[PDB]
């Protein structure tokens, strides 16, 4: 039973690693898209932004 | 009229500018174009019913009048269909969606026009006077019910100016040139009519003709006779659909109607698919019974105008249908759940009730709905002569007295079949009590009987006084337990427990125990009476009970396994072999006794 | 796929909205206001208290300039001069995702776990459209428990309601939680639990339950304790059902759902139906809630298109130990199955301390027999249920009679009972019982008894097992 509370204790730095290989190809891959559509989309909104919608509620 | 909404109140709406309309009125409301009908008014302030969702409703939206009341499409194609309880096709609104929802404001036709049919001219020569309920020349619709019957709706009179011909037609084409005052009389393949007014009859007639079930205790004791009805208990274990697909499939039914208010969703998709399932257990065997069913079923979740407007809707088909003088029958998912949505309605509307929440015309309207029911000759030259039987499965509140419409029921129908709790908790399914239902038709069906079986009537008289006496005596043993009691006081009680092993159980699904013809239960009961009585006659001297049924050893026995003789064997095989028993028993009777 | 792609198009024209500030009257739960244009009915709008607080309501009535709008979190401080009401002129929209699994959300469904907001794939309408009634399919593959009870007497087939009876002051969140780590389909599965009107320590409870199952991150929270505003209790089970429709009809996953209390919607509902006059129902209760029952219950079930199921579990708390009340009444009338405590078998210390003989589940049939079990398992529960009743009635018997008229069998029934509940009643809060040493344990009991009075055991079945 010592031998497994110690052998509890052996899994503190697979945890780290684990975390970064988790995350690092995510946050790279976020950061690369943050670029293709981002001139496309900012265009999107500032045009769409201006338009106007004159409009009456007739009832 | 082009109405303004006024206020809305969830299921309530008010318009204003309204002049000139009737308080049962069909009206189209909103962008949407809803459909709502007028309830009360005053002034130009219009209460409208709202059978549909509202949701980002707002004020001085468009409100569109109708000028007629709320009617069903009455023609071809209705049969072997399943809609709403406003008569929406559920199959062609699925498939034209292509989706698993119901858009708001669709008007999918009741009766399709995408089908044709094989008209064909009746025997009415141009130039002769017509009117209503006099029929004009015949379609086919389906085998188990060709030739389908094309009338004239009542309030039609004139002179038949033109016939069309025979052949291939769909509906939406004048086929009748009529002129009561000019040519305006034209008339297609369908027609429509108002729910809340029923059609009416040449007139009306008495009862007889039992109907079957294919259970013992019901036809057996407590008859029941097409042109009736009656109230059934559901329990859900005392088989709540085992005995509608017992009527479906062996009750001698032109057509069959069932209808769905309270439907769980579960029973309903399950009902719904296990039809299919079914088949024809009539003349043949035909793999669809739809043939003979038309469904409208309606789940909670729809508004509550729906389940209110659904038995309407059942209960104009059927007549409908019966005006060609046929058999018709109906059933009902749960007759609470109807006077729920009613005075769910009522509390809305704002007016007290005063009947720990029902509205006090709930009598009245059910004693109206009720009575559209029954046997009657049709209207017209043809002379057909229909019949309307249905049953109203109410479903109780967990308690008998506490639901007044148990009341109403009570008070207005002549065939109750109660229900003993204690059975289902002793899972004695067919679980009803004896000691409550009733049956008046007994009297007159002796008449009938007299021409089959005209013993039975005395016979079950008097096995149903032998199962009161021992339920009577059973109060006296229990507090006392067994004492000096006498060979007749086992008798009572083994003959009782006998009887209510075989007659008061069977099992729901099995070729001997779902089903049962009248000469096979007429057997057993007198199988039953012979025993009994030979077995008091002998115990009359001496003869003390346990050597008795030593000496005749297992005759109980020899009888009880009776119930495994199949139906359908023959009725001559079955009746020989009951002639046997009968043979063995009276001959065992008067050796042993010896 | 692409025709998704050419619907989202509407997500591009903005249009202001009006601010009003004629607030007209206050009376608790409800605000009134005054020259409103176009109404809009079922209309989501917000508040501003004039010290910069943000709350919002719906509106429930209108007519002329007249609007009645209830709110959700609280009415203090609400001054009838400085504080302006906008319109979104829109019913409600909840953002919906995939990514909510291990989020836990407030009443109001909000991340109140740090996270930032749930980056929507859209937003839905928390009041769906109903489905076609041609449309649905019939539920089966028996899902089992563990639990002997409920296994064997009242198996479930996943797809339906199942209401939960329970009392006052009972370990029911206890059962429900050991059913649901120790769920098993045998003939993963993702949950989600709404917690509204509830106390706090259930909650961390059911967040060690989930943590120690590890199951946590398949299933997601909707948290609403007391000192949440009431009103918002009415919204709660909405947007449960509202994400669990999305995940299971679009992604096509078993998805299993809890409520924990319906007794405090019930609560909430009369609440807000007095600030405004109605006519009452029994007890206070306006009639209609029949209504917002079957709303609530539409959503279960299975259907042809989607494989993804869905199966509702409400937990029921009895008022005062009651059914006729019109809680648990209405609930039966549109429910399917319960399942049934009783204070007795627990002050008798007993787990779980279920009473058979009210519980009873409607659907049982179409699930069970060959296929996927023994078909002996219905004229099992059948007997079983048959000699718990006489066993009960003859020990009332006698407790007015006293051993003066007991037959023999009276006290086989009897000692058969008391094993009965001691055995196979009783299991360990960790222990997992398939139905196949269940109906073992049904047959050992029963083989006390000769081959006559079984009568509910066909002959077939009662010559197989009755030795072996």
């Amino acid at each position: 039973l010592k031998e497994f509370e110690q052998k509890n204790a052996g899994g503190v730095g697979e945890l780290e690693k684990k975390a970064e290989a988790g995350v690092q190809g995510e946050l790279a891959e976020i950061k690369k898209i943050a670029e293709k559509k981002k001139d496309d989309v900012v265009k999107i909104l500032i045009e769409t932004v201006i338009k106007p919608s004159a409009e009456v509620h007739i009832n | 009229e082009y109405g303004a909404i006024y206020s809305v109140s969830g299921p309530v709406v008010i318009a204003e500018n309204m002049i000139g309309c009737a308080m049962y009125e069909l009206v189209k409301v909103g962008h949407d174009n809803l459909v709502g009908e007028v309830i009360r008014i005053d002034g130009d302030k219009a209460t409208i019913q709202v059978y549909e969702e509202t949701a980002g409703l707002t004020v001085g939206d468009p409100v569109l009048r109708t000028g007629k009341p709320l009617s069903v499409e009455l023609g071809p194609g209705l049969m072997e269909t399943i809609y709403d309880g406003i008569q929406r096709p559920l199959k062609a609104i699925k498939e034209e969606s292509q989706s698993i929802y119901i858009p708001r404001g669709i008007d999918t036709p009741a009766l399709d026009r995408t089908i044709k049919w094989q008209f064909t001219p009746g025997k009415f020569q141009v130039g002769d006077h017509i009117s209503g309920g006099d029929i004009y020349g015949s379609v086919f619709e389906n085998s188990l019910i060709s030739s389908h019957k094309i009338l004239l709706p009542p309030r039609s009179r004139g002179t038949i100016t033109w016939i069309a011909p025979a052949g291939e037609y769909t509906l939406d084409e004048k086929i009748l040139e009529v002129e009561f005052d000019g040519k305006k009389s034209d008339f297609t393949l369908y027609h429509t009519w108002p729910v809340r007014v029923p059609r009416p009859v040449t007139e009306k007639l008495s009862a007889d003709y039992p109907l079957l079930t294919g259970q013992r205790v019901l036809d057996a004791l407590f008859p029941c006779v097409q042109g009736g009805t009656t109230c059934i208990p559901g329990a859900f274990g005392c088989g709540k659909t085992v005995i509608s697909q017992s009527l479906s499939k062996y009750s001698n039914s032109d057509a069959i109607i069932y209808v769905g208010c309270g439907e769980r969703g579960n029973e309903m998709a399950e009902v719904l698919m296990e039809f299919p399932e079914l088949y024809t257990e009539m003349s043949g065997t035909k793999e669809p019974i739809m043939k003979r069913t038309t469904l409208v079923a309606n789940t909670s979740n729809m508004p509550v105008a729906a389940r209110e407007a659904s038995i309407y809707t059942g209960i104009t088909l059927a007549e409908y249908f019966r005006d060609q003088g046929k058999n018709v029958s109906m059933i009902a998912d749960s007759s609470s759940r109807w006077a729920e949505a009613l005075r769910e309605i009522s509390g809305r509307l704002g007016e007290m009730p005063a009947d720990q929440g029902f509205p006090a015309y709930l009598g009245a309207k059910l004693a109206s709905f009720y009575e559209r029911a029954g046997k009657a000759v049709a209207l017209g030259s043809p002379d057909r002569t229909g019949s309307v039987s249905i049953v109203a499965a109410v479903s109780p509140a967990g308690g008998d007295f506490s639901d007044p419409v148990t009341t109403a029921t009570l008070g207005i129908t002549q065939v109750f079949w109660g229900l003993d709790k204690k059975l289902a908790q002793r899972k004695h399914f067919p679980s009803i009590n004896t000691s409550v239902s009733y049956s008046k038709y007994t009297n007159v069906l002796n008449k009938f009987y007299d021409s089959n079986y005209p013993e039975f009537p005395v016979l079950r008289d008097r096995m149903k006084e032998i199962l009161s006496n021992a339920e009577e005596l059973e109060q006296v043993v229990q507090l006392v337990g067994k004492s000096a009691l006498s060979d007749s006081d086992k008798i009572t009680l083994d003959v009782a427990t006998l009887i209510k092993e075989d007659f008061l159980q069977q099992n729901g699904y099995s070729t001997y125990d779902a089903f049962c013809p009248i000469w096979k239960t007429f057997d057993m009961m007198r199988a039953f009476i012979s025993y009994h009585d030979e077995a008091q006659k002998a115990v009359a001297n001496g003869a003390n009970w346990s050597k008795l049924a030593d000496s005749t050893g297992d005759v109980k026995h020899a009888v009880s396994s009776s119930k495994f003789f199949e139906p359908s064997r023959g009725e001559k095989e079955v009746h020989g072999e009951f002639e046997k028993l009968l043979s063995t028993m009276q001959e065992r009777f008067a050796e042993s006794t010896d | 796929f692409a025709i998704n792609k050419k619907a989202v198009e509407q997500g591009f024209n903005v249009k202001p909205r009006l601010n009003y500030n004629t607030v007209s009257g206050v009376n608790g739960p409800l605000v009134i206001l005054e020259k409103v244009k176009f109404p809009r009915y079922n209309e989501i709008v917000n508040l501003t208290l004039p010290d910069g607080t943000v709350r919002q309501g719906q509106v429930l009535e209108i007519r002329g300039d007249r609007a009645i709008v209830q709110v959700f979190e609280g009415t203090s401080g609400i001054d009838v001069k400085k504080t302006t009401v906008e319109f979104t002129g829109e019913s409600l929209r909840i953002p919906v995702s995939e990514d909510m699994l291990g989020r836990i959300f407030d009443g109001s469904g909000r991340p109140i776990d740090n996270g930032p907001k749930v980056f929507a794939e859209d937003y839905l309408d928390i009041n769906g459209s109903p489905i076609n009634p041609y449309a649905r399919i019939y539920p089966e593959e028996m899902i089992s428990t563990g639990v002997s009870a409920i296994d064997t007497m009242n198996s479930i087939a996943r797809g339906q309601k199942i209401p939960i009876f329970s009392a006052s002051g009972l370990p029911h969140n206890e059962i429900a939680a050991q059913i649901c780590r120790q769920a098993g389909l045998v003939r993963n599965f993702s949950i989600v639990f709404a917690a509204m009107g509830v106390n706090l320590e259930t909650a961390r409870f059911f967040k060690q339950d989930f943590e120690e199952n590890g199951s946590l991150e398949r299933t997601s929270l909707f948290l609403n304790l007391a000192n949440d505003p009431t009103i918002e209790r009415i919204i709660t089970p909405r947007l449960a059902l509202t994400t669990a429709e999305y995940l299971a009809y679009q992604t096509e996953r078993h998805v299993l759902t809890i409520l924990t209390d319906m007794s405090s919607y019930a609560d909430a509902l009369r609440e807000v139906s007095a600030a405004r006059e109605e006519v009452p129902g029994r007890r206070g209760y306006p009639g209609y809630m029949y209504t917002d029952l079957s709303t609530i219950y539409e959503r279960a079930g299975r259907v042809e298109g989607r494989n993804g199921s869905i199966t509702q579990i409400p937990i029921l708390t009895m008022p005062n130990d009651d059914i006729t009340h019109p809680i648990p009444d209405l609930t039966g009338y549109i429910t399917e199955g319960q399942i049934f405590v009783d204070r007795q078998l627990h002050n008798k210390g007993i787990y779980p301390p279920i009473n058979v003989l009210p519980s009873l589940s409607r659907l049982m049939k179409s699930a069970i027999g060959e296929g996927m079990t023994r078909k002996d398992h219905g004229d099992v529960s059948n007997q079983l249920y048959a000699k718990y009743a006489i066993g009960k009635d003859a020990a009332a018997m006698k407790a007015v009679v006293g051993e003066e008229a007991l037959s023999i069998e009276d006290k086989l029934s009897l000692e058969f009972l008391e094993k009965f509940e001691k055995t196979f009643i009783t299991q360990g809060a960790y222990e997992d019982r398939t139905v196949f040493e269940s109906l073992d344990q049904a047959w050992s009991l029963l083989r006390i008894y000769p081959k006559e009075m079984l009568n509910r055991i066909s002959p077939k079945i009662l010559d197989e097992f009755y030795d072996r």
